[PDB]
């Protein structure tokens, strides 16, 4: 009895965190967009300032050292950008340092009291909670989607290199890709089937 | 005598300030007339007239940091009847700064209202919104010399 | 000659962060004191024997006599909160540095030296440096800290102190390893 009711109230202590932060995740992840594109716009710029010389058009001309004190300003405008990205990364590992401490919480709990609670009674579900089993596994399954989520995040992130002038002009569809392709909102049908807390 | 100064201080800020927001303006301008061009792969020309008014709003800009240049060189004079010298420096900066790049615009103006493949349309728009020739040093040194007095 | 207290947190984001990076932070009496000039160079030394410059900077409200030094400024002089510290307004000459001698901080394969140089010198704009230093880029994030072996000024006036010549960074020096 005891240990049940330990378990349960270290599940639906532990939910309201996993709203919150997925609520974190979310507000910090739209952020980025905006920014993204910005970013995009530059690198096309950048672009399209090699495909000329500058030593032969005929206004230009009569305006030495250009090109150079133009470049040395674009890539100043992006790199502010740049790193306000970074910045949003790193609340993103806030979030999944927060949610893969509080999940390994509650295992850590159940696996102290896995022995005197028969699996049966771990596995029954009631009229208005799903089963425990159930929810252990949910749990789980928010912490891997979080992690593999930041991951490739960041490995897409982090190969950003003014000198490929071309990869650099396509984040903004990588990204979005990179978010339309877990389930769909896992949090979300989580917390819901969870709403009535027990 | 130094009132002055601190007003050569306070109209730079301001100048600054004015010159940024017509220079979006015209931006927006140049924009309209490199998609109204492109679209065409005879009566833009009121979109260049306005955008020439931009130009000359400009360049009444220029001449005011001109005068306050000029005074602030004066006071420089009189107070070698016998740190200051720090002011005049600063504004001479500023001013070959902001006068190089109102010729920058002036230039691109004159080659935007025709123009040919669109690569050079694209760096012609940066050139004229990154104003390439402000070191930004400039927000610094106008506030490092700001914050020596009012 | 004065004492050391660590960075304060009143940033005055009217100025672009880069130069938030290089910056020290001081009081009204202390710039009326030994004779500062806001914005304008100023030099440190430790009684150990280093001498580093940076762009000295008076913060709206602040203990006098004290300057308030940066974390990686703190390691790259060496010295704590508590510490004491030598202060001169820098009054001789400047210049525009032509050729700086270039230290890897890891010393591992290498990086793209190229864009490299671009992203020390685009980040390390208006900064006067000296043989023996250090210098803190962010090549995308990660940080490096390169060294400075030998300087050679426009007029060839090389080196391995009030009153002297000290020289800046700019887009025409250039960089050897």
């Amino acid at each position: 009895d005891r240990p049940l009711l330990a378990v349960q109230e270290a599940l639906k202590k532990c939910f309201p965190v996993v709203e919150e932060q997925q609520g974190l995740w979310q507000s910090a992840l739209r952020d980025c967009q905006p920014l993204l594109s910005s970013l995009s716009n530059l690198a096309e710029q950048l672009q399209a300032a090699q495909n000329l010389r500058f030593e032969d058009v005929p206004a230009l001309r009569a305006f030495p050292d250009l090109k150079e004190r133009l470049r040395r300003k674009q890539l100043v405008a992006g790199d502010i950008v740049l790193d306000k990205l970074g910045e949003r990364l790193a609340i993103l590992l806030k979030v999944r340092d927060m949610v893969s401490s509080h999940v390994e919480r509650v295992f850590q709990i159940y696996e102290q009291h896995a022995d005197t609670v028969g699996i049966d009674a771990v596995l029954q579900p009631s009229a208005v909670s799903p089963s425990v089993a159930d929810m252990l596994e949910w749990l789980q399954d928010i912490e891997r989607h979080y992690r593999k989520s930041y991951l490739k995040r960041k490995y897409l992130l982090s190969s950003i290199q003014w000198g490929d002038l071309a990869n650099i002009q396509a984040l903004p569809k990588a990204w979005d890709r990179i978010s339309k392709d877990e389930h769909q909102d896992l949090v979300q049908d989580i917390l819901l089937n969870v709403s009535f807390f027990l | 005598s130094a009132r002055k100064i601190k007003d050569n201080a306070a109209d730079w800020h301001n100048l600054i300030l004015k010159w940024e927001t017509l220079n979006d303006a015209g931006f927006t301008t140049a924009n309209n007339i490199a998609n109204l061009k492109i679209s065409l792969l005879e009566e833009l020309e009121k979109l260049c007239e306005e955008l020439q008014a931009t130009l000359d709003g400009l360049t009444k800009i220029q001449v005011k940091m001109e005068k306050l240049s000029s005074t602030t060189k004066g006071i420089c004079e009189l107070e070698n009847y016998h740190p200051t010298t720090h002011f005049y420096e600063v504004s001479h900066k500023l001013l070959e700064m902001y006068r190089k790049e109102l010729l920058l615009k002036r230039t691109v103006a004159k080659e935007l209202a025709h123009t040919g493949d669109p690569d050079l349309t694209l760096s012609y728009l940066s050139m004229w919104l990154h104003q390439p020739y402000v070191e930004s040093d400039s927000r610094l040194h106008l506030e490092s010399m700001l914050l020596e007095t009012g | 000659t004065l004492t050391v207290t660590n960075l304060l947190e009143k940033v005055d984001d009217k100025i672009p962060k880069t130069f938030q990076n290089s910056l020290i932070h001081l009081g009204l009496n202390t710039m009326k004191s030994a004779n500062i000039c806001i914005g304008r160079p100023v030099l440190l030394t430790s009684l150990n024997g280093k001498q580093e410059v940076y762009t000295a900077w008076p913060m709206a409200g602040f203990p006098g006599g004290k300057v308030g030094l940066s974390e990686m400024a703190q390691k790259n002089v060496g010295v704590r909160p508590g510490d004491a510290i030598q202060v001169q307004p820098l009054v001789g000459a400047v210049l525009q540095a032509e050729e700086m001698d270039v230290a890897l901080s890891d010393k591992d394969m290498e990086i793209n030296e190229e864009e490299l140089t671009g992203c020390i010198l685009r980040k390390l704009d208006g900064k006067i440096v000296l043989p023996g230093n250090f210098l803190y880029c962010t090549f995308y994030g990660r940080p490096y800290k390169l060294q400075v072996l030998r300087v050679k000024g426009a007029d060839g006036m090389i080196l391995g102190c009030n009153t002297d010549t000290f020289y800046f960074i700019s887009s025409t020096t250039r960089v050897n390893f």
